[PDB]
């Protein structure tokens, strides 16, 4: 519902130099407990996507200075005083204040202890049904609920939902409704998510993740990602 | 804890 | 019809070490001006594929010297004397002699100033229709034809055909007579390639490509690609 | 050029 538009698509650049991305929300995105969960993702090739800047403007444990997240209302900005080579990849903004949380569609940029461990890629025919899992290793799993992103073949980024791992209740973003459940088992610290009846639209690496949402963080730990491939 | 924010 | 048949499917590797990567064709590949158009690229996820090879033996700009090209007649192989991270990826072998130019079907390699800026994702539904663009930047958009290559679910990239950016004459490979049309709008460097009636099957990732075979290399600048997502 | 190989 809440649209996020990333500009520009594509950024060239030379190391050294500058980089500024740009994000703005149709929509305001301050919570009403005051805060506004925007955050900027970075995602390396061959890699999960890793939080840089939550909450606007604070960066992420570990994070280098030279990134700094600004802006309120419905402008955004993630500014990189010099990019460097680990710098390259994807970024994506993101807003996490109002429900489906979503993503801007991402930005490349090219030169000119808690881990979750998911399933196997799938290689599956139409029509079939696959699980994937995910285990969660260095923290209690029923002390934090469970999310799930898809990312599509192009790369955009779109929220399935999460299952509160106390009560077994899942909620799904309304394009998720229908053919996507979540189940978990608790003996193993696994969350899975099943998709019935696979269509080409499926096709796509499916992330669980673990929020830090009471440190003001939405998506802190990703899995690697499962990628589920429908070869009809 | 369980997420909370929606 | 050409076949180009890679080995190994899959290639670990520990960092430093040697990788050889064969692929076969299954005819010779002599082009009628005594050229042998055999070339290599590499592909990360979610990145275009990037000209490694070309000509057989040929390092294209840019690329290190650990990588190295040979063969003759139906059997061609790919050297990196030690492999570096950058280099993890899929690995293609391609044939450009004779037409339809085809690719192998990829060797995934893992661990034990001319620019083309293309259309965002695009969300639609079976029966809708869509128009992908390719702005072209850095060079004289009509001294040069554009190719539209695209790539399957599994990976699988298949080449659609190019249009003459002079005349406007747009040559189809036989799977894409149907519902693809190219086109043009040189007052912005643009060319598109146009989907109508969209099927579960069109959702693939759609690149534009520039060739710059007046130097023996065949899909040298590719755009970052336009994935066609189909709610079917 | 315009493409001149096929």
């Amino acid at each position: 519902d809440i649209l996020m538009t990333q500009t520009p698509l594509y950024l060239p650049v030379s190391l050294g130099d500058q980089a500024s991305i740009s994000c703005r929300s149709s929509q305001t995105i301050v919570h009403n407990n005051g805060n506004t969960y925007l955050e900027w993702y970075l995602q390396k090739p061959g890699q999960s996507p890793q939080l840089l800047i939550y909450k606007v403007s604070n960066r992420f444990s570990g994070v280098p200075d030279r990134f700094s997240g600004s802006g309120s209302g419905t402008d955004f900005t993630l500014k990189i005083s010099r990019v460097e080579a680990e710098d390259l990849g994807i970024y994506y903004c993101f807003q996490g204040s109002h429900f489906p949380p979503t993503f801007g569609g991402g930005t490349k940029l090219e030169i000119k202890e808690v881990q979750l461990q998911q399933s196997g890629p799938e290689l599956k025919k139409p029509g079939e049904t696959v699980k994937i899992s995910c285990k969660a290793t260095n923290y209690a799993f029923t002390d934090y609920s469970m999310h799930w992103v898809k990312q599509a073949p192009g790369g955009d980024l779109k929220y399935v939902g999460w299952i509160n791992t106390e009560t077994d209740e899942p909620t799904f973003a309304d394009d998720f409704k229908g053919r996507f459940a979540f189940s978990l088992d608790t003996s193993t610290s696994t969350a899975f998510l099943q998709i019935n009846n696979l269509k080409n639209e499926d096709t796509a690496t499916y992330f669980c993740v673990r929020d830090r949402h009471d440190y003001g963080e939405i998506f802190t730990y990703w899995g690697q990602g499962t990628t589920v491939t429908v070869s009809s | 804890p369980q997420f909370s924010l929606w």
